[PDB]
RNA sequence: UCGCUACUACCGAUUGGAUGGUUUAGUGAGGCCCUCGGAUCGGCCCCGCCGGGGUGCCCUGGCGGAGCGCUGA
RNA sequence: UUAAAGUUGCUGCAGUUAAAAAGCUCGUAGUUGGAUCUCUCUCGGCCGAAGCGUUUACUUUGAAAAAAUUAGAGUGUUCAAAGCAGGCCGCCUGGAUACCGCAGCUAGGAAUAAUGGAAUAGGACCGCGGUUCUAUUUUGUUG
RNA sequence: UACCUGGUUGAUCCUGCCAGUAGCAUAUGCUUGUCUCAAAGAUUAAGCCAUGCAUGUCUAAGUACGCACGGCCGGUACAGUGAAACUGCGAAUGGCUCAUUAAAUCAGUUAUGGUUCCUUUGGUCGCUCGUACUUGGAUAACUGUGGUAAUUCUAGAGCUAAUACAUGCCGACGGGCGCUGACCCCCUUCGCGGGGGGGAUGCGUGCAUUUAUCAGUGGUGACUCUAGAUAACCUCGGGCCGAUCGCACGCCGGCGGCGACGACCCAUUCGAACGUCUGCCCUAUCAACUUUCGAUGGUAGUCGCCGUGCCUACCAUGGUGACCACGGGUGACGGGGAAUCAGGGUUCGAUUCCGGAGAGGGAGCCUGAGAAACGGCUACCACAUCCAAGGAAGGCAGCAGGCGCGCAAAUU
C-alpha cells in the first residue's frame, strides 16, 4: 500500500510498529515513528528522510549505511534503473612530455535515495563513500545541487 | 567445490576477464543444508579460524517472541505457510530466514491467562476442565484482587490473533538463520505485517 | 604467501637501527609485543649494537639467559623481544638503568638514568571503553590496561605508570601549552610546547608545536606524546634537549668543539 | 619485345595422416555434502554356580550363557 | 640499444619547384575563443570556536611519502672503487641531509583562466499579520 | 665538452639518406704478470631428470619398569644419564623461477563503523545458589608369532602410561536480585472502601550463543556502538567455570612462596583478505559490446570470516562505447630502479629489496590459526622407474650434478 509493492514486508527494521495502545491511541492518531541518523559531516538530513514513507535499505540518512572515506563530486548522466543513477567525473590528466592536458572521464553508478526525489539529469551531485552495496554501486547520494539553468 | 569469487564474472564493461590464479580457499562455498521440519540434527562444520558453524537439517521446537507482549516462549514448528523468495520451498517445507510459520499457541495461551485470568481461544461452549478453574476462577487475597483487575482492562487482543488462537497455530515468521546457527527463532505476526501475509497466503492460492 | 613471515631482511629493517650492509642477509626480526616492529628496538641490537656488551647474536642469548635483564620490571629472555618508546631497562649486575627516549634524529638512544627515576614510566591512552558489568578501561600503547582508570582520562592523554604495581598515579591531559614529543614522521624525537590543533573531522587532527628556540612544526595527531604538564618534562630528557640543529650549525657545533683539545 | 641455371611463397590433387584452441550433444574418475546402510566393538540388564556386609530382601568379587532385549561407537 | 638525429621535431622539422595542402563546401565531437567589475554572526578567556563565499584550475607552505640505488656531509680502505666506520690518553664521537613525478590531504595568495549570482522579479534587507507542527523549563511534589 | 666528418656533379649550392664516431650490454676472437671487490643455465626448452643432501625438535618443569649404563640399600612408589615410542610444536617461513596475467598484477592514497587473526604483551579466570586426600577405558615403545619378489607396507597375540582420549564433583555459599505470593501487620474510613510495610511457599538467576522488547555509564564527524534492564533460548557433530608438572621449603589438621603448561572472551602485536581514488606498451586490415547460460539494478533469502549477482527465486531493462569500449598482440610479472642525456627525451628493468604468481598440465581435498600446500594426499591427461606380471612407487622453476637445447652461463 505505497510501500509494499515487494513480495515481502517492506519494514524499517530498528522501529517496533505493533506496540499495544489504549483507546486515547486508536481514536487519536495512527502515528508511525520514523528511523533518521544524522551523517556526521554537515550534511543535512532532508526532511523528506524524516516525513517520509519509503523504505531503504541503503539510504544514507534512514538506512544501515555509514558513510567513511572519500566524499567526491560528479554530474548526473542517466537515471534509468531502480533507486540508483550514472554519474560522471570529468578530470586533466596531466601527460608530461608535452607539458598538456587532456580531457579525461569516468562513470560512477551510485545509490540515489528516495529523498532526493525531482532530480533531473545534468547537475551536480555530492557522493559519498561507502561499502559495497551492489557489484558496482560502493557510493551514496549525500546532496543535490541543481544546474544553473534551473529558476 | 564451490568458489564466491568476484573474478569468475564479466567486467562492468562486459569484458571477460582472463583469471590471474586458481581457487583459492578462503573463496570457499559449501553446499545449502536445506533446514527440514523433523527432530532435531544438527552437524557442526569447522570454518576460518578454528570456529563452530551449526549447520541444522532438521529442526522441531525454536523459541519466538509475542511482541507486544514481552513473551517469549518455545513452541513447536509445524509448517511452512508463504515464503517470499521462492514457493518451491513452501512445498518442500524448507526452514530459512523470513519464512512465515505456523507454531502452536498453547505455551502463549497459558502465559495469557496466567497473567491476565482472562479466558483466551476458548469455545463460545467453554467446556473449562478444573485444573484451570484454579488459575480462571482463583482465591485472590485483598491487594491482589485490585492489582489482577487493573491488568484486566487493557488485556485486549487484535481480533486476527483471537482467530488463530481458535485453531490453536500462530503465525510466525523466522529472524535468525537456521543453516548458520542452527536455531529457529523468530517473532509472532501481528497487526499490519499479520494482515499483509494474510493477504498474501489468501492470493496465493 | 600463505600465513606469516618469520623471517627479515637487513635491508628491509627500520632505518633508525643502523644495521650495516655488509654482514648478513637477515635482521633480528622483533617478536611479537608491544610494540609495532617498526617502532621498536630488539633487545639483540641495544646489547650487541649500542651498548658493545656482546658481540654475537650467541653472547645475548648467554646474557639474557642469565636473567640478568629486566624490560619494564619483568625479566624478558627473548633476544628479539621488542622494547620501545617509554621503556625502563634496568641491569642489576651492572647497576645501570636506561630508558628509550628518541633523540633529535629520529633514532633510538643510549639514555642512562638513575634508579630512582625507573620505578615509573609514562604511557598514552589510545582508546577508552566500558563492558563487562560496567568497569571502564584503558588501552596504552604498551597495550596495557588498566581497569578503573580516573574518569579525567580521556583518549590522547598521558598517564604515569607504577611499574612495580602497574597502577596510575597521576596524568597529564591533552591541552595547549604542554611540553610533547614527536614519536613519528620527519620531527620525529623533537620536543615542543603544543601551540594549536587544528581538527579534521573525518581525517587527521593537525598538532602544531613550537619549539624552546621557535621553530615551529607540525605532526598529526596520532605522532603526539605528552611529556609535560606546562613545561617541565616528567622524565629525564637525552644530551640534546630535543631541539634539532640545522646543518650549518651542526657543522658549527663540531667545527668549534675540536678546538678545545690539546 | 624476345633465349640458360637455381631459390621464396601460394594454389596444389591426395575427402594423406597426427596434435592444439573454442563451442553442440552425449558420457563423467575422484573428493566433499545429504539420505540410507550396519560388518564389527562395548555398556546396562536377566538367570545359574556361589562369598562377605547389613537385615526371605539390597550392594559387592569371579565368571558362564542367552535374548529380533535397549542404547552408545 | 642510447647519443650523434632539429633524420619523429613539446622544446624543435617539413609540405610552390627536392617526399608532401584533402576537388570544393557544409558540419557534430575535439581544440581554441574580443573589451569590461578596487569576511561576519551566537559563546569562552581585545584573544580563540562555529560558519563562510559560487565552484575550481594555478601558485606557495606544510605532513605524509621503505630501505638499498642516485646526489651529498663526515672519515688518510696504504690511495681508489668501496665501507660506516672511527678518534684521544677508560673517555669523545658519527651513523646527517637533499631528491621522492601524477593522484589524494593541508594552509596562505588572488593575477590569469573557466563558472555562478534578480529581467514575465515566486529579488535582497526590514519590521508587520495569518495557517500547520511543536520545545520543554513555569506554577512546594503529585494527575 | 650544448661538437660533427667522408659519399650524388665537369665544378656549385641544397634536400636527403648511406657510412663513420662515443657509450652501454650479450656473445666471441687473439692475448693475459701482480692486487682488491664482483656477475654468473635469464633469453632458446615453465624442456627432461641418475645419485646424494636441502626440516626438524627436550627443559628443573607432559609420558621412563629398555639394566642401555651405573648408583646408594637393599620391603625403601619413582636416585640419576637416557635410546625408543606416545604427546606438543614447526614444517604455510626460507629458497627457486617468470609461464600466465593489460584496469589485472602493482604503486601512491584511503576504508573495514563490512572481517578473521597461532603466537607475543596486558586484562580476565572462587562474579553461576546448583570418588574429590583424585575417576574411566584403550594404545604404542617392549616381548613374542608371521606374510609379501618388492615400499618410511604392515597383520595377529601378550603387558603398560599421559598435559593423548574421556568422564566428572566438592568449596566459594552465607546470601542477594527479579517474578509469584498464602498469610500477617499498620494508617484512614462508622463500615464498605482506599493507601502503605513485612513475608513462608514455588520459578528463574553469571560470562559467551540466538531471537524479541524497553530506556538513554562512556564514546565517535557519524552506530543499528559500548554498557544497562526485561522475557526466553543455549546445538549430545556439546561454550567457559584447571582431576596437569617443577623448585625451595615451611607457619600455627589446616594456611602458604616463586614458576612451567593450559584456558572461553577482550585488547594488542604480526598479518591476511575485501574495497576507494588516480595511473600502463602496440593495434581500427578490431566499432559496437554485454544479456537463453548474470549482463546492470531492486526485493527476499542461500552460502561465506564478513560487504556484495557471490549464488538462487521473482521482478525492472538496463550497463560500457572516438575521452578508443570490446577483441587481438606483446621477443609484458609490476614497482623500487638501470643505460644514455646540454635542456627536453629515448630505451631497458628475467635478475639478490617490496608485492604477485607457480611447482609437468588442468581439477578436488585432508589437517591446521594460517595451504586449495605439491621436498602433503586423491583422481584424470602427459611422461616415466622397479616387477617374480599379481603389484609397487613418482615430480630439481631447492643446492650440487647430468642430458637436451642452443651464440650463450661455475663444484655431485
Amino acid at each position: 500500500a505505497d510501500i509494499q509493492t515487494e513480495r515481502a514486508y517492506q519494514k524499517q527494521p530498528t522501529i517496533f510498529q505493533n506496540k499495544k495502545r489504549v483507546l486515547l491511541g486508536e481514536t487519536g492518531k495512527e502515528k508511525l515513528p520514523r528511523y533518521y541518523k544524522n551523517i556526521g559531516l554537515g550534511f543535512k538530513t532532508p526532511k523528506e528522510a524524516i516525513e517520509g514513507t519509503y523504505i531503504d535499505k541503503k539510504c544514507p540518512f534512514t538506512g544501515n549505511v555509514s558513510i567513511r572515506g572519500r566524499i567526491l563530486s560528479g554530474v548526473v548522466t542517466k537515471m534509468k534503473m531502480q533507486r540508483t543513477i550514472v554519474i560522471r567525473r570529468d578530470y586533466l590528466h596531466y601527460i608530461r612530455k608535452y607539458n598538456r592536458f587532456e580531457k579525461r572521464h569516468k562513470n560512477m553508478s551510485v545509490h540515489l535515495s528516495p529523498c532526493f526525489r525531482d532530480v533531473q539529469i545534468g547537475d551536480i551531485v555530492t557522493v559519498g563513500e561507502c561499502r559495497p552495496l551492489s557489484k558496482t554501486v560502493r557510493f551514496n547520494v549525500l546532496k543535490v545541487t541543481k544546474a544553473a539553468g534551473t529558476k | 567445490g564451490i568458489s564466491r569469487d568476484n573474478w569468475h564474472k564479466r567486467r562492468k564493461t562486459g569484458g571477460k576477464r582472463k583469471p590471474y590464479h586458481k581457487k583459492r580457499k578462503y573463496e570457499l562455498g559449501r553446499p545449502a543444508a536445506n533446514t527440514k521440519i523433523g527432530p532435531r540434527r544438527i552437524h557442526t562444520v569447522r570454518v576460518r579460524g578454528g570456529n563452530k558453524k551449526y549447520r541444522a537439517l532438521r529442526l522441531d521446537v525454536g523459541n519466538f517472541s509475542w511482541g507486544s507482549e514481552c513473551c517469549t516462549r518455545k513452541t513447536r514448528i509445524i509448517d511452512v505457510v508463504y515464503n517470499a523468495s521462492n514457493n518451491e520451498l513452501v512445498r518442500t517445507k524448507t526452514l530459512v530466514k523470513n519464512c512465515i510459520v505456523l507454531i502452536d499457541s498453547t505455551p502463549y495461551r497459558q502465559w495469557y491467562e496466567s497473567h491476565y485470568a482472562l479466558p483466551l481461544g476458548r469455545k463460545k461452549g467453554a467446556k473449562l476442565t478444573p485444573e484451570e478453574e484454579e488459575i480462571l476462577n482463583k482465591k485472590r487475597s485483598k491487594k491482589i484482587q485490585k492489582k489482577y483487575d487493573e491488568r484486566k482492562k487493557n488485556a485486549k487482543i487484535s481480533s486476527l490473533l483471537e482467530e488463530q488462537f481458535q485453531q490453536g497455530k500462530l503465525l510466525a515468521c523466522i529472524a535468525s538463520r537456521p543453516g548458520q546457527c542452527g536455531r529457529a527463532d523468530g517473532y509472532v505476526l501481528e497487526g499490519k505485517e499479520l494482515e499483509f501475509y494474510l493477504r498474501k497466503i489468501k492470493a496465493r492460492k | 604467501a600463505r600465513g606469516p613471515k618469520k623471517h627479515l631482511k637487513r635491508v628491509a629493517a627500520p632505518k633508525h637501527w643502523m644495521l650495516d650492509k655488509l654482514t648478513g642477509v637477515f635482521a633480528p626480526r622483533p617478536s611479537t609485543g608491544p610494540h609495532k616492529l617498526r617502532e621498536c628496538l630488539p633487545l639483540i641490537i641495544f646489547l650487541r649494537n649500542r651498548l658493545k656488551y656482546a658481540l654475537t647474536g650467541d653472547e645475548v642469548k648467554k646474557i639474557c639467559m642469565q636473567r640478568f635483564i629486566k624490560i619494564d620490571g619483568k625479566v624478558r629472555t627473548d633476544i628479539t623481544y621488542p622494547a620501545g618508546f617509554m621503556d625502563v631497562i634496568s641491569i642489576d649486575k651492572t647497576g645501570e638503568n636506561f630508558r628509550l627516549i628518541y633523540d633529535t634524529k629520529g633514532r633510538f638512544a643510549v639514555h642512562r638514568i638513575t634508579p630512582e627515576e625507573a620505578k615509573y614510566k609514562l604511557c598514552k591512552v589510545r582508546k577508552i571503553f566500558v563492558g563487562t558489568k560496567g568497569i571502564p578501561h584503558l588501552v596504552t600503547h604498551d597495550a596495557r590496561t588498566i581497569r578503573y582508570p580516573d574518569p579525567l582520562i580521556k583518549v590522547n592523554d598521558t598517564i604515569q605508570i607504577d611499574l612495580e604495581t602497574g597502577k596510575i598515579t597521576d596524568f597529564i591531559k591533552f591541552d595547549t601549552g604542554n611540553l610533547c614529543m614527536v614519536t613519528g614522521g620527519a620531527n620525529l624525537g623533537r620536543i615542543g610546547v603544543i601551540t594549536n590543533r587544528e581538527r579534521h573531522p573525518g581525517s587527521f587532527d593537525v598538532v602544531h608545536v613550537k619549539d624552546a628556540n621557535g621553530n615551529s612544526f607540525a605532526t598529526r595527531l596520532s605522532n603526539i606524546f605528552v611529556i609535560g604538564k606546562g613545561n617541565k618534562p616528567w622524565i629525564s630528557l637525552p644530551r640534546g634537549k630535543g631541539i634539532r640543529l640545522t646543518i650549518a650549525e651542526e657543522r658549527d657545533k663540531r667545527l668549534a668543539a675540536k678546538q678545545s683539545s690539546g
